[PDB]
């Protein structure tokens, strides 16, 4: 119900960034708070009553504003500050309270090439009908990465899933997991299984392969 | 002091969803407890609240289908949502206001980790845990389960923390979910997987 600006932003480590929170009604008794939510985690109260820092929150965070216009400032942006930030306001004591729409914060860093691991299917899960080969791209930036699957150097499609972690709170990198799903018969038919990774940190695509057996 | 959340995990439409928020350990005297929910890929939405004097407030949309109460003998706050549809699928949080305000969102200083609620007609299925074997990767694959969460993946019962990346679950063409957790270690490793909706508790060693 409260407007936040921008919807998402990006900056570099050490930059100063600002998130604005606007409301139609005026805030009652300075009841305006700023929460930070990291991936897969509950929101954490950073600022309460417009400008008071929660104990333990680094002094890099600060809050300002009044009435209908408020501001959260991160003076020295860090990799651990990757999160979605919300503002929450109360306009009376009868139940007029609401959150802001949120603002995503990404951090820019230098290019980092991934490390490629490959995992053959376990014989315990080969007892069912599905075999799953797992390719892992560890600690890379930027996010854009291409993962190609090869079975006896035959190129696969439509039989693979993938997910990416969020920006690591220490080195600003990402990690991707790709899973190739075949039937156990097709798995026992072929031997060479490879994943070819294309990322701008690599001068050439890096292929990790294993032979079934 | 923690706000332990408990829920059924997956429910079918038209059912009544019942969630509990238990205060583990004693802390402040007059604290209030509010319920927020977060739909997938969306923002925070205030459901309701209950103050230090048990005064219960409901958001405009929740007045006709949410009941919030307290059991003081258990230190257990209860939220009931009636006639649920797929639009009620969300992660539900309880949070504490240290001032005792039952209708304030500006100072929630302690949150529960949240409980997942998926409203669908599809059946619950338990996952299979597949091991995956100067520094090398290893991990575990939690495969073919529904609904998505509550799902927990720990390493060495919490001892292994550094280098551990637990990936977001993906929805496969089989209609089930697959999650993968990996740890990179210098060249005993056991992953503890807990899927509450199917009561699947498996410790697999890699």
């Amino acid at each position: 119900q409260m407007t936040q600006s921008p919807s998402s932003l990006s900056a570099s480590v050490g930059d100063r960034v600002t998130i604005t929170c606007q409301s139609i009604k005026s805030v009652y008794n300075n009841r305006l708070g700023w929460y930070q939510q990291k991936c897969g985690k509950a929101p954490k109260l950073l600022i309460y009553e417009t400008s008071i820092l929660t104990s333990g929150v680094p002094s890099r965070f600060s809050g300002s504003g009044s009435g209908t216009d408020f501001t959260l400032t991160i003076s020295s942006l860090q990799c651990e500050d990757f999160a979605t930030y919300y503002c929450a306001g109360g306009f009376d004591r009868s139940g007029d309270t609401t959150f802001g729409q949120g603002t995503k914060v990404e951090i820019k860093r230098t290019v980092a090439a991934p490390s490629v691991c490959i995992f053959p299917p376990s014989d315990e899960c080969l007892k069912s009908g599905t075999a799953s080969v797992v390719c892992l791209l560890n600690n890379f930036y930027p996010r854009e990465a291409k993962v190609q699957w090869k079975v006896d150097n035959a190129l696969q499609s439509g039989n693979s899933q993938e997910s990416v972690t969020c920006q690591d709170s220490k080195d600003c990198t990402y990690s991707l997991s790709s899973t190739l799903t075949l039937s156990k018969a097709d798995y026992e038919k072929h031997k060479v299984y490879a994943c070819e990774v294309t990322h701008q940190g690599l001068s050439s695509p890096v292929t990790k392969s294993f032979n079934r057996g | 002091v923690q706000l332990v959340e408990s829920g059924p995990g997956c429910v079918k439409p038209s059912e009544t969803l019942s969630l509990t928020c238990t205060v583990s350990r004693f802390s402040l005297i007059g604290y209030a407890i509010t319920w927020i929910r977060q739909p997938p890929g969306k923002g925070l939405e205030w459901i309701g609240g209950i103050s230090s004097a048990a005064t219960t407030f409901y958001s405009s949309w929740a007045k006709s289908r949410v009941t919030i109460s307290v059991d003081t003998s258990k230190n257990q706050f209860s939220l009931k949502l009636s006639s649920v549809t797929a639009a009620d699928t969300a992660v539900y949080y309880c949070a504490r206001d240290p001032r005792g305000y039952g209708a304030a969102l500006d100072r929630l200083d302690l949150w529960g980790q949240g409980t997942c609620v998926t409203v669908s007609s599809f059946s619950t299925k338990g996952p299979s845990v597949c091991p995956l074997a100067g520094t090398a990767c290893l991990g575990c694959l939690v495969k073919d389960y529904f609904c998505e969460c509550p799902v927990t993946v720990s390493w060495n019962s919490g001892a292994l923390t550094s280098g551990v990346h637990t990936f977001p679950a993906v929805l496969q063409s089989s209609g089930l979910y697959s999650l993968s957790s990996v740890v990179t270690v210098p060249s005993t490793y056991i992953c503890n997987v807990n899927h509450k909706p199917s009561n699947t508790k498996v410790d697999k060693k890699v």
